[PDB]
């Protein structure tokens, strides 16, 4: 909302400044976004008095004679101009502040125009163009510099959050000032009312979309530009002047949050009749916009007969039809509240948002319309000379606001200070709070214009802001917390300790949007997303994803695009969706591996990756082996599930060597996992003191038979003493059997009481060679040394 | 094709010592207290390992420590504020002189904990080490109470043990507090009484030892107007239950056959 | 906050579709209701209580979404850290001396905090604030802030 | 007595206090995260190790020694992880070894070092003969360490 400075400064006299008004108003829980000096005027431009307009025989444009001190002559185009009016002249040689070309005396179609006449958008006062500014013909002594009676202004852009919409009027927010302390000067609507009947009947058919509703009745009017103050106050608050009636109205609902509408007696018929439209039911708006209604759009109708017709979307936007022109000579004024929702459905519906359809949804005072009928009438008196009805059409009867409990101690408990009592309550009263009772819970009734006031909480914020949050002082709590809140933090501080365990490892972290591209559920052969969004912020993010690695995959070819990473080590923890939310971790290796720089070899891919997985769930303390299955996205060849602890937590392997060719990658290795990870307890072992049995032995075995199972078959028969078993070399080939390898194995025995019997030893050693060629094995060495 | 069961490249893969493991638990749970961890020297000054701290020479109270006192020249020892501190060298018998480093060093109010290796020349068994570790716990400031010292430990007894645990405090006697106490965490687990360490309220004459030694150096004094509660605890004894270490000893034996067993740990 | 209402037109959100979709309440119930990207981290302010007894204090950081512009200074998918401290006695001195702390912790002893009013359907008093930033010599705008509003303890415990 | 938790905001001085403390500790962590082997062994020192292992006699000794063998405050960090490499070796075969420790040393001044070890194959293929070791092995870890840690590092002869 814009807040014109002197226009607040009417209702708030005493106003040290707009940047005061602006901290003023921070303080009062009103952000401003900025502050602008609005009219510069140049001393150039002076009224001037439009004495006749002569047409340019042959042409659309028209010499007029303008009275600006002297006799001058001017030439326009603008369909406005004609006599009887008041314009702002640009006399040769004046600097207009948007067109840089020193307005000069120049000839136009056979006639010397001294100077120019101007449009909103030519003096710099609004973007409208089309037009010439239309002043009263008497405004001022022609030739008097515009300066003089058109100052320049601050304009404040001030956000007025969804619980004030009292402040979406000017009188809102000098209250709130008034509160602070300022004194508050409320415009008196002197009205000099006959009593006699008014011409036309209201007939409120749809209360619910109308639960109070007003019409006012002034004749007699005498329609014409508005005063310059008004002008002047309407521009600077971003609307356009009209006349006389049209301004009254958009003046006022600026001032008191009230939207209201003029319609020329003209058109309304027998009477006024608010209701539903009827399906396909026309109305043309004041934007010229031919429309179609919908039934649930409530209507300001008119009806004669036993015709009934539309003249506008009630609380949205007027008529076009009815329109305050010149030869208005009695209007009907709507005053009303409308049903939030109603306008809300309808706005949305029509893809419209105007000054009253905001104001209307976000809320209306439910019993400021008769004193806003007076304060329109009042001025329309004062304007337009009106002769106004003394009363009024009034349906519905809202009920007042209802009394709220108040402590002052519980304000003061609430927020940590120590207010005495008496300023609490000379403060809810300054905000028109009625405050009744003697203590120490009081009786405090709002006034129907604060919709946000129906809690006692409500009415301490009231204390608080009115008071300065900088006065609540600064504390520490103290206290033992519930049992039940101990450990709770357990779960994030493992997450944590795993990523800095990986970025310790050497895993650099990544984070990836959590959007899936649903084209990519088939590149990269996965199951398509069980989650799609309604409103998505492109296709290529319409889904949740449900892996980590295709979008670690997508950031390795982007990084390659951009610089050219010889290698990455990469890792990502995030939430995938599927069936449940639940937590992944997800890492990558690529590029040439690890090795002297300047050498030549290198340890790198697959065994490259397993070699820092194992690495990590060791320094995890966890039990880790990885199995050989199948993996859509991944190599036949390279591809195995991870099992952590022995059970199934997600898989590794090298990607799928087609999808690194659909996407241009060279290969890469990667693993997936679900967190959080299982959990083995600390069980101290305390080791052995004496010297360990060592024995070596290798197993002849089929080429396809995985490392894996050979290695649980030696442990298992192994015996209870079996401290270590390590592999320390595979061959296959010459003297082994076709199609056969074998598996150097480093043993190692320990008994915790005492040294080991070399009966013991080579009894298990035994003990495995059975169970081992009993399986199937061969046991080419034996008692190795 | 690949045998993916294969072993992978053997990287290396860390680990903590228990103690740090256990230090680090312990600041954890001080750290949501709002204290903060600083660390002394372990070369000491008779002055703020005894004098400063109410234990004069030639008394009783000195004779229940077990010193090891150094010699040697060239050696500097800074003083809290990087001054040259005098006096006879020695190793710290436990963490306290850091209380009086601290305070002469800094304004109340504030909560400090300091984790530290300290030695005595002692007989090590089964549960005595003669290098070892303790945390000390300051907190000082208008309106501290033996009720905040008994809080304090109530709260590390509830996180290091859960909701069923408890404490207890009986009186004992220090040099530096009045009153002075002991205490013990109820360990639920193993349904017995753990004496943890020393504590109660910082003495008049230790917070006297402390400007007088500011007026030394310039600085006005601090603690006139305050009282506090600082308390010491044994790492190793609370390592020892919390991971089931046997034998105190093992701590510096330097065998990665035990150092290893606790690559899980956190 | 409520449907069709100025408070949530405050709010872009980001509804989603699918069935088979599992959403576990604060004690493993099925929750329903209608899917979403959560626009805030204030959702597990109720998530916590009603699985919790007071007095405590929880933070909770996360990952937000929201459908709008991205610039320099905007993301359709953020981060936020929630704070929230419930049990007798708690007053707003307390939520200024926390962000008292916070800016202290962040730009040492020569930065301040300023709180001003502000809209929030979940506190009353409701407020927004600032830290003063002394090496950089500025305010910035960190977050929002208030007393817990009466009707999120009674939908807690209702729910 | 009944049990109590103060609250107060702490004075001035007392800010970042610990900021010393929490950069050793994140040190620690990286190094056992990088894949090192934290020990602790005992501040004392062999007088004769001054010469075992050609360092300056030490600067600190003890009027009331353990024993001989400990009669001094030691100089360094490595004599003490090698000595215990040498143990370890005695009582179990350790392949190979990483190890680090970060301790009080003392010499004219009490200061603080990190020491570490490498010893062994090295690393590679279990399976396979390939390995990378010994010096390079050890400033691999160390570059990856600085690394980790944001600082420019470099050895000179
Ligand atoms: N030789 C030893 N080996 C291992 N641990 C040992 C030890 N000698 C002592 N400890 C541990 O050290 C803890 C405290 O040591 S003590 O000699 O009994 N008490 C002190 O040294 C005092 N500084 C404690 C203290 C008392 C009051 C305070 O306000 C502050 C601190 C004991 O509870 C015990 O668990
Ligand atoms: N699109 C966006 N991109 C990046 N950051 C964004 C963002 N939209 C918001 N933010 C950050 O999010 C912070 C808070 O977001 S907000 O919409 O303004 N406020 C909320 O969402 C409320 N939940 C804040 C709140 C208010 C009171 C409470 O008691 C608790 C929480 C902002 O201060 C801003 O720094
Ligand atoms: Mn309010």
């Amino acid at each position: 909302m814009r807040v014109p400075f002197s226009w607040l400064k009417a209702y708030v006299p005493e106003l040290e400044s707009p940047e005061v008004l602006e901290e003023r108003l921070a303080g009062l829980g009103f952000e401003t976004d900025r502050i602008e000096r609005v009219f510069p005027i140049p001393r150039g431009v002076v009224f001037a008095r439009v004495l006749e307009a002569h047409p340019i025989p042959g042409t659309r444009l028209k010499r007029l004679v303008l009275d600006a001190g002297r006799t001058v002559e001017v030439v326009s185009g603008a369909e406005n101009a004609r006599k009887g009016i008041g314009v702002a002249l640009a006399l040769p040689g004046t600097e207009l502040p948007g067109l840089g070309q020193k307005v000069g005396e120049r000839v136009i179609q056979g006639v010397r125009s001294f100077g120019m006449a101007l449009s909103p958008r030519e003096l710099g006062v609004g973007e409208y163009g089309g037009g010439l500014l239309e002043f009263p013909e008497d405004a001022l002594p022609p030739g008097t510099p515009l300066s003089e009676a058109w100052p320049e202004e601050v304009v404040l852009d001030l956000e007025v959050t969804p619980n004030r919409p009292d402040a979406l009027g000017l009188l809102g927010l000098a209250r709130d000032l008034h509160a602070l302390g300022y004194a508050l000067v409320e415009p008196e609507a002197a009205l000099k009312a006959e009593a006699l009947p008014l011409p036309f009947a209201l007939k409120v058919e749809d209360p619910e979309g109308a639960p109070h509703f007003t019409l006012g009745y002034a004749f007699g009017l005498r329609v014409a530009p508005s005063p310059l103050w008004m002008q002047r106050a309407l521009f600077a608050a971003g609307m356009r002047p009209i006349n006389n009636v049209v301004d009254v109205t958009n003046y006022v609902m600026l001032e008191r949050a009230q939207p209201m509408h003029a319609f020329d007696l003209r058109f309304v018929g027998e009477g006024i009749a608010v209701r539903r439209a009827r399906e396909g039911e026309r109305l043309k708006t004041l934007d010229g916009v031919e429309r179609t209604l919908h039934p649930e759009d409530l209507v300001i109708a008119g009806w004669r007969g036993e015709e009934s017709f539309p003249l506008g979307l009630a609380g949205v936007m007027g008529g076009a039809e009815s329109e305050v022109r010149e030869d208005t000579e009695a209007i009907a004024l709507e005053v009303a509240c409308f049903d939030p929702v109603s306008i809300r459905k309808t706005a949305r519906r029509h893809g419209l948002r105007t000054e009253a359809s905001h104001r209307f949804e976000r809320g209306v005072d439910p019993l400021g319309q008769v004193p806003a009928q007076r304060r329109a009438l009042s001025l329309l008196q004062a304007l337009a000379g009106a002769r106004v009805a003394e009363a009024l059409l009034e349906a519905g009867s809202p009920k007042p606001p209802e009394a709220i409990p108040f402590r002052p101690e519980y304000a003061n408990r609430l927020l940590g200070t120590s207010y005495p009592e008496a300023e609490q309550i000379a403060i809810l009263k300054r905000l028109g709070c009625r405050v009744e009772g003697e203590g120490p819970t009081y009786r405090v009734t709002p006034p129907s214009h604060r919709l946000d006031l129906r809690l006692e909480e409500d009415l301490v914020e009231e204390v608080a802001r009115i008071q300065g949050y900088e006065t609540i002082p600064l504390a520490l709590p103290a206290f033992f917390p519930a049992p039940d809140n101990r450990g709770v933090e357990a779960p994030y501080r493992k997450e944590q300790r795993l990523r800095e365990v990986l970025s310790g490892l050497g895993f650099q972290e990544v984070y990836t949007y959590s959007f899936m591209d649903p084209e990519d559920a088939r590149r990269f052969r996965l199951d398509p997303p069980r989650l799609l969004l309604l409103n998505p912020l492109a296709p290529e993010k319409a889904a949740l994803r449900t892996h980590l690695f295709p979008g670690l995959v997508r950031v390795l070819k982007e990084n390659l695009d951009l610089d050219r990473p010889e290698r990455a080590l990469l890792f990502e923890v995030g939430r995938v969706f599927r069936e449940r939310e639940e937590t992944h971790l997800a890492g990558l290796l690529f590029g040439e591996g690890v090795g002297l720089p300047w050498a030549k070899e290198r340890l790198s891919g697959y065994f490259l990756l397993k070699g820092y997985l194992e690495a990590l769930f060791a320094r995890l303390g966890l039990a880790f082996r990885v199995e050989a299955q199948a993996f859509p996205f991944l190599h036949p060849g390279v591809s195995g599930r991870v099992l952590v602890e022995g059970e199934e937590v997600g898989f590794l392997g090298a990607l799928h060597p087609e999808i690194a060719q659909e996407l241009e990658l060279p290969p890469v290795h990667l693993f997936e996992l679900r967190l959080p990870l299982p959990d083995k307890p600390l069980a101290f072992q305390d080791p052995s003191r004496h010297p360990a049995a060592f024995r070596d032995l290798a197993v002849v075995v089929p080429a396809p038979t995985p490392y894996g199972e050979v290695e649980a078959l030696v442990r298992e028969a192994a015996g209870p003493y079996l401290e270590s078993l390590a592999l320390f070399d595979l061959y296959q080939g010459p003297p082994l059997p076709e199609g056969h390898k074998s598996l150097a194995f480093h043993l190692r025995f320990r008994h915790p009481k005492r040294t080991l019997r070399d009966e013991e030893v080579e009894e298990a050693v035994s003990r495995v060679a059975e169970a081992l060629r009993a399986r199937g094995f061969g046991l080419r060495g034996l008692d190795t040394p | 094709r690949v045998d993916v069961s294969l072993p992978g490249a053997s990287l290396f893969s860390g680990g903590l010592h228990p103690i740090t493991l256990m230090e680090r638990e312990l600041v954890e749970i001080f750290r949501a207290l709002g204290y903060q961890a600083v660390e002394g020297p372990e070369v000491e000054s008779e002055f703020f390992n005894f004098d400063a701290l109410n234990i004069p020479e030639h008394h009783p109270a000195r004779d229940m420590w077990d010193t090891f006192w150094l010699t040697g020249e060239g050696f500097r020892l800074e003083g809290p504020l990087g001054e040259e501190v005098e006096g006879r060298l020695l190793l710290r018998t436990h963490t306290s002189p850091m209380q009086v480093r601290y305070m002469v060093a800094h304004t109340p109010p504030f909560r400090i904990v300091v984790p530290g290796r300290v030695f005595r020349f002692e007989q090590t068994d089964a549960t005595h080490e003669a290098v070892f570790h303790q945390l000390e716990g300051l907190v000082v400031g208008e309106g501290i109470a033996m009720a905040h010292l008994k809080g304090a430990i109530y709260e590390l007894a509830q996180a290091l043990f859960g909701p069923d645990s408890k404490v207890r405090f009986q009186p004992v006697y220090f040099p530096f507090v009045e009153p002075g106490a002991q205490f013990a965490v109820w360990w639920p687990e193993g349904g017995k009484w753990l004496e943890l360490g020393g504590a109660g309220m910082v003495h008049p004459k230790v917070f006297q030892a402390v400007d007088a030694y500011r007026e030394r150096l310039g600085l006005p004094p601090a603690y006139r107007g305050v009282t506090g509660f600082a308390f010491g605890l044994g790492v190793e004894r609370l390592a020892m239950l919390r991971y089931g270490i046997p034998d105190i000893r093992y701590f510096f034996g330097g065998r990665l056959k035990f150092l290893e067993q606790f690559k899980g740990v956190l």
